[PDB]
RNA sequence: AUUGACGGGGGCCCGCACAAGCGGUGGAGCAUGUGGUUUAAUUCGAUGCAACGCGAAGAACCUUACCUGGUCUUGACAUCCACGGAAGUUUUCAGAGAUGAGAAUGUGCCUUCGGGAACCGUGAGACAGGUGCUGCAUGGCUGUCGUCAGCUCGUGUUGUGAAAUGUUGGGUUAAGUCCCGCAACGAGCGCAACCCUUAUCCUUUGUUGCCAGCGGUCCGGCCGGGAACUCAAAGGAGACUGCCAGUGAUAAACUGGAGGAAGGUGGGGAUGACGUCAAGUCAUCAUGGCCCUUACGACCAGGGCUACACACGUGCUACAAUGGCGCAUACAAAGAGAAGCGACCUCGCGAGAGCAAGCGGACCUCAUAAAGUGCGUCGUAGUCCGGAUUGGAGUCUGCAACUCGACUCCAUGAAGUCGGAAUCGCUAGUAAUCGUGGAUCAGAAUGCCACGGUGAAUACGUUCCCGGGCCUUGUACACACCGCC
């Protein structure tokens, strides 16, 4: 129910419910449940309080939630402080991985800004 | 046992070439000629020097292919088949 | 990025300049066109003036720059906004 | 067309029941050449329309079509510049065609979870004069004014 | 034989203008052709009979 | 010699061309009947003949003096 | 509109190839380039000898070149003097033992390349374009062409505005694939620039 | 293409042939699983010092008649334009207009 | 004996051997139900025997290669129809009337230059 | 008055032109081209239809034409002349490299021991060089109206003549297609046919392809065999409105029927008349003229062609349940391969790696077809939909992936809930949807070219919109209604 300081959904299958945690996708979710010894298709509601304890211990093996957000923030801050090309792309709010900016780039630029 | 593979760009040419071989060798029982699959190699080119991307020519080279197998071959056969002279534009390939 | 099995790439001309600069003592900027060279630990504390197509940009090398290419610190395009 | 020499293509009867009417219906439901998918929807829908009627699957299909089939519709004609909306009689093939199209279009924008259920519910509603398909027939009749 | 004048005449077509030549010859003959040489020949031919 | 169906405009004033249809009939079933119902009575005439609704035929005859 | 090349469209129907050798991809490009250099050399050397066509064959590790010529005597030369020079250069270009054979073009007035070359030679000597064209047509029809078309394009008579002129006599049915259409081209390099000549000669069906 | 551009290609083909065995030798060491890290590193630094034009990837296929750097076909060694010209004159054996 | 027929449809070709029996059908060493999942495919295969009323009077040994599920079903139908006509030539008129004797010659139309498909043109602005 | 063109003049026709339909574009994210702006440079060209995933069938370096800086001057690429050197090859230093300077080793081949040339300098100066300009000086090649049914000529005849007739007319056709009439009679270029491919059959040959009946089995065409069948590919046969009925002018032809695998051009392709737009291309090439020549030529490194307030075009992927995910399991075609395709096995979560067969191929390899079907699960949520973006870690190609590669793994999980006015494609194995291959290519496709699988809806009609054909009529139009005034 409460894992990694967030409320996981009780109605969903365990494999899907754990992906509510920031830093846990499908692969890690399946690995957590393999390690904890819990079947993927069991609802969180159906698990015992001992089984939720085992999941907390398995989730504690990964950097998730606030620790992970801190790591990602610091990695971008490092680049922006380095003054490397990627750093400058982060500062300007443009694509960082070589994409065209003549068109598109709307995910990074946001909505069009009328001239 | 002598496998003779013939290739040519012209089917009239290759059929003549195989007919020369089988005649020479049937004077040895041969097998064939076996008409193996023709390779059609195709090319599409733009025909304008500039632009006009939808203006193209499509060209083909057909490689015709025959196989003849010579069995219980004699000293005369290996000789008669080499004092033989096939037309140019027919590629010949022996395997023993 | 370059396969780990092949190691990091550095141009030999730059490697030899850096080695001589390090052993000589604290230098004037090392002028280079080798934007593609990896920054190694022995470059820390050197200024490397890296070509950007038209001028050699001074890059004072720090520990955080190690593993990056020199060209990352010398932008090649000039942009200051449209409608200025 | 201008030369107007258009004959019709041999529709195979549907495999289960042996109706060309129902084969046409499967074709109208079908998307992207996926006939096998469309057939399973139609037969699933018909099975439900049987157990909620107490009749043959095709009898209940007929009842639904009866209430959706238009008899008259409008056709635009350019006379004087201002284009009139002119009622004409619908011939019996087009009556079946429009009815099936309307039932499928009605069922596609229904809110039930599967298409088979959406379609069964549309045919049930059609067979007692309720849903959007019969409203389309009624709307067409209202327009059908020359 | 006596050619008198050569006129260039024109008819308009979809494409543009088809220019052609007329030749007046007594020996009378009035020739028409695409070329001057052909027109004069046709004229001279007609001037014999006429 | 006789022309007993349609007189072809130019039979004798354009004799040189109608002669080529004479040669054509002579060499050679429908192209036959179309020529034997027309040029079948001038096939051995060989040239401008001696003497002959038919305003056309009379007009051609006057041009040549036939 | 643009028209298909009359020779190209009839290859294998009623027209033979000018190169008849087999090669796999390995040697194909190299053989085309050697053939190109052989034809380039022979066209240069035998410009005065009325060469219509150069057929190349490659039997085994060898080249056999047939030169179709209206003036065979001077190609061959003086008990085979000039032909022996050519062979040695052809063997050098090709890099294999060469054999030069000589085929006589009888009726050069019915050979599209020689007619086109004849016209372009006259245009370079400042002969009036219409007279060259008409003579070509008349000559071909005299010696029994079932038809001929000649086209000349460029700054005709040194005119500032370039134009195309053409003459035809007889039949030239270009859409008929079994029609024996001999087609070829030539360029006259004049003092006012290039004049292109095209000649089509029809010699009957099949 | 300009005469200089055709000359650049001749130089590239020549250098590639000259250094082919040496380049393969150095790249074999750099690719060797079981080579010394000294040996690989030396080989990496050595491969750099050879002329850049000794790398085969520097060669651009050009039409053998015109030098055109686009529209090349490897079968013929010619650009699309010169392929067509030769094809229609019957100079490319076997090649004809295709329909199916 | 065996009575034989070749059937073809799209890129499928079927070899069909028929003998007096009682309704065995084998296609590529598998039962009709195993080989074809779809009812339309199974219907298509059985159509000729249902028409002539010999569903449980004949054993069919079939092989088929090329094309897809519908191609192959159609190829088999054509093959069975031909084998039946070799068995009993009086059946032609009935099989002809049903439309089974015709080799359906509809094939995939080639892609063409300047088109996305055989007929689909690029969008015009 | 004549020939055109044009008319919101008339008559008759045609084409996915409209209508009837089915799926799109226009909204979103991304790919890609263009404009614009920016820049040292963002190289040049393509511009309504007929430019804008176009030249480019593939810009990291190279390519490359552009920019910055470093350099060369008979020269990177030729010939001629003279002199001195065999050429090569190993290597060191300086330099970003171009290049400069050294070391070291070769000394042949032809050779009337007269020699010369294979190849290197270096020094002249005739020249070389130019992707410099003019596509409105050109050739060649191409687009376009349009695969539309037209466009013409000879001779005759008519008219003072420009011109007309033929070519119009009555029918009929996909068609100036054919018949009939007719001052025309004929002919040419177009139409059609001849060519390729696809649908049926026969003959021949039978491996590397085939397995019906045998015999045998390791149950695998696996083996002996067989030559039947599939198939391969050479040669034939077959469709002609030929047969029958009705209609029609005793015509052409049309409507329907038989037989037939196929029926009325069976389906698809190739094939583009005279001409039009001074249409496109001097940057494929060639070429008149002009222009530059210690530079507008040539070599090098690095940068740029990938920029980004923005606008437009073409695409891809979606928005889900006719679906997503998991497991299981069917059925293709076409093609490529030696500086190549690369199995098996082992290692790696994976991209891949190591080892290493086979195959210049009906044999080997690429090589899993996917949609489908069965079973299970999700339960209408911005979700178990979507997969943008970004962090971290890798792989491979390649001297080298910073600018600027593709791919993999973990994590992230945006917009988007079917798109306003408007607008596009398609008439059947089509559309729609699903995979597969190839060229270019070291590497780099959502593009292009090609291949099969599944497989629709609808067409009453020709009033309307767009393009076009034929006849006729008015015109003050001829730069031809985008006209004249
Ligand atoms: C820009 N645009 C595409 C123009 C156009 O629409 C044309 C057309 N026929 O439609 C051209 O002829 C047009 O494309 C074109 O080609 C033009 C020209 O050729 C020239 C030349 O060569 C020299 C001087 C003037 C012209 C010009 C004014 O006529 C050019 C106009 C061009
Ligand atoms: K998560
Ligand atoms: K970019
Ligand atoms: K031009
Ligand atoms: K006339
Ligand atoms: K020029
Ligand atoms: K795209
Ligand atoms: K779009
Ligand atoms: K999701
Ligand atoms: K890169
Ligand atoms: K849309
Ligand atoms: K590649
Ligand atoms: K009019
Ligand atoms: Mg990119
Ligand atoms: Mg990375
Ligand atoms: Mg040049
Ligand atoms: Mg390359
Ligand atoms: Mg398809
Ligand atoms: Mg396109
Ligand atoms: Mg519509
Ligand atoms: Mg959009
Ligand atoms: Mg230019
Ligand atoms: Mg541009
Ligand atoms: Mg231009
Ligand atoms: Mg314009
Ligand atoms: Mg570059
Ligand atoms: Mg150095
Ligand atoms: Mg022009
Ligand atoms: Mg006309
Ligand atoms: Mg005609
Ligand atoms: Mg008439
Ligand atoms: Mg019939
Ligand atoms: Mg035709
Ligand atoms: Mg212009
Ligand atoms: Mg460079
Ligand atoms: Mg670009
Ligand atoms: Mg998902
Ligand atoms: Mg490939
Ligand atoms: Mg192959
Ligand atoms: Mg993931
Ligand atoms: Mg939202
Ligand atoms: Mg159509
Ligand atoms: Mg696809
Ligand atoms: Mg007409």
């Amino acid at each position: 129910a409460r894992i990694a300081g967030i409320n996981i959904p009780d109605h969903k299958h365990a494999v899907i419910a754990l992906t509510s945690i920031y830093g846990v996708g499908k692969t890690r979710s399946k690995a957590i449940l393999a390690a904890a010894g819990i079947a993927e298709d069991v609802k969180i509601s159906e698990l015992s309080e001992g089984q939720i304890d085992t999941l907390r211990d398995e989730v504690a093996k990964f950097v998730v939630e606030g620790d992970l957000r801190r790591e990602i923030s610091m990695s971008i801050k490092r680049l922006m402080d380095l003054g490397c090309y990627r750093g400058l792309r982060h500062r300007r709010g443009l694509p960082v991985r070589g994409q065209r900016t003549k068109t598109n780039a709307r995910t990074r630029k946001g909505p069009r800004k009328p001239i | 046992r002598i496998r003779i593979r013939l290739k040519a760009f012209d089917h009239r040419l290759i059929d003549q070439a195989t007919a020369e071989i089988v005649e020479t060798a049937k004077r040895a029982q041969v097998r064939g000629p076996i008409p193996l699959p023709t390779r059609k190699e195709r090319f599409t080119v733009l025909i304008s020097p500039h632009v006009n991307k939808d203006a193209r020519d499509q060209y083909e080279i057909r490689t015709h292919l025959r196989l003849v197998d010579i069995v219980e071959p004699t000293e005369k056969t290996v000789d008669a088949l080499m004092r033989l002279d096939l037309a140019a534009g027919v590629d010949v390939q022996i395997s023993l | 990025p370059r396969s780990l099995k092949k190691g990091p790439f550095i141009d030999l001309h730059l490697l030899k300049k850096v080695e001589k600069a390090v052993e000589s003592g604290d230098k004037k900027p090392l002028r280079t066109w080798s934007r593609r060279s990896t920054i190694f630990p022995n470059m820390i504390g050197l200024t490397i003036a890296v070509h950007n197509g038209r001028q050699h940009v001074p890059v004072f090398v720090t520990d955080e720059m190690v593993g990056h290419k020199l060209g990352e610190f010398a932008p090649t395009r000039t942009y200051r906004g449209h409608a200025a | 067309p201008r030369r107007r020499v258009i004959g019709q293509r041999k529709i195979l009867p549907d495999p289960k029941f042996g109706s060309e009417l129902l084969a046409k219906f499967v074709n109208i439901l079908m998307v992207d050449g996926k006939k096998s998918t469309a057939e399973s929807i139609v037969y699933s829908a018909l099975e439900t329309l049987a157990q909620r009627s107490g009749k043959s699957e095709l009898e209940a299909f007929e009842v639904a079509l009866e209430n959706v089939r238009p008899t008259v519709e409008v056709k635009s004609r350019r006379v004087g510049g201002s284009t009139y909306q002119v009622p004409v009689e619908v011939r019996p093939v087009r009556r079946n065609a429009l009815a099936m199209r309307w039932i499928v279009e009605a069922a596609r924008k229904r809110g039930d979870k599967s298409m088979a259920l959406r379609l069964a519910n549309e045919l049930s509603d059609a067979a007692e004069n309720k849903g959007t398909a019969v409203k389309k027939r009624e709307d067409v009749h209202r327009m059908a004014n020359f | 034989e006596k050619l008198i004048a050569v006129n260039r005449v024109s008819k308009t077509v979809k494409g543009g203008r088809i220019f052609s030549f007329t030749a007046l010859t007594v020996v009378f003959g009035y020739g028409k052709a695409r070329e001057v040489p052909a027109a004069i020949q046709k004229a001279m031919e007609k001037a014999r009979r006429n | 010699f006789f022309v007993n169906h349609r007189w072809l405009g130019g039979m004798l004033t354009n004799w040189k061309t109608v002669r080529q249809s004479i040669k054509r009939l002579k060499d050679l079933t429908r192209e036959l009947e179309k020529l034997e119902n027309s040029l079948g009575g001038i096939k051995d005439m060989g040239g401008l003949p001696d003497a002959l609704h038919e305003h056309i035929a009379i007009k051609e005859a006057n041009n040549l003096g036939i | 509109g643009q028209k298909v090349h009359p020779n190209g469209i009839r290859l294998g129907i009623v027209k033979p190839w000018n190169s008849t050798w087999f090669a796999n991809t390995k040697e194909f490009a190299d053989n085309l380039d050697s053939d190109f250099k052989v034809r380039q050399y022979l066209t240069k050397e035998l410009a005065k000898a009325s060469v219509s066509r150069i057929v190349i064959e490659r039997p085994a590790k060898s080249i056999r070149v047939t030169i179709h010529t209206a003036r065979p005597g001077i190609v061959i030369g003086k008990k085979g003097e000039d032909v022996e020079k050519l062979r040695k250069v052809v063997a050098d270009i090709a890099g294999v033992p060469a054999q030069i054979n000589i085929a006589e073009v009888r009726k050069p007035e019915l050979d599209a390349k020689l007619v086109a070359d004849s016209i372009t030679s006259q245009l370079e000597r400042r002969v009036m374009f219409r007279r060259a064209m008409k003579r070509a047509v008349q000559n071909a029809m005299r010696l029994g062409a079932k038809g001929i078309k000649v086209e000349v394009s460029g700054r005709l008579g040194g005119a500032e505005i370039a134009r195309t002129e053409w003459y035809r006599e007889g039949r030239v049915p270009l859409h008929t694939l079994r029609a024996d259409i001999d087609y070829n081209t030539s360029e006259a390099h004049t003092t006012y620039g290039v004049i292109g000549v095209k000649v089509w000669i029809f010699k009957g069906e099949i | 293409a300009k005469q200089s551009m055709k000359a650049r290609e001749v130089k590239r083909v020549a250098l590639a042939d000259k250094y082919f065995a040496k380049r393969a030798e150095l790249k074999a060491i750099i690719s060797d699983v079981n080579a010394s890290d000294e040996d690989r590193w030396n080989a990496v630094l050595k491969l750099q010092t050879l002329p850049r034009d000794s790398s085969p990837s520097r060669q651009r296929n050009r039409c053998r008649q015109t030098g055109r750097p686009h529209g090349f076909l490897r079968k013929f060694g010619l650009s699309r334009i010169k392929v067509r010209e030769a094809a229609m004159r019957g100079e490319i054996p076997g090649l004809k207009k295709a329909s199916w | 004996n065996q009575y034989y027929g070749t059937g073809r449809r799209k890129s499928s070709a079927a070899r069909v051997f028929i003998k007096p029996g009682n309704g065995k059908i084998v296609i590529n060493q598998r039962s009709l139900e195993q080989y074809f999942g779809r009812e339309t495919a199974r219907m298509v295969v059985r159509q000729p025997l249902e028409l002539v009323d010999m569903v449980e009077k004949l054993d069919l040994y079939i092989t088929v290669k090329g094309g897809g599920i519908s191609g192959q079903a159609g190829a088999i139908r054509h093959g069975i129809t031909r084998a039946l006509m070799e068995y009993d030539e009086s059946l032609r008129s009935e099989l002809r009337k049903a439309g089974f004797v015709t080799r359906d010659a509809r094939q995939v139309e080639r892609k063409k230059v300047g088109l996305r498909k055989a007929r689909r043109r690029p969008q015009f602005s």
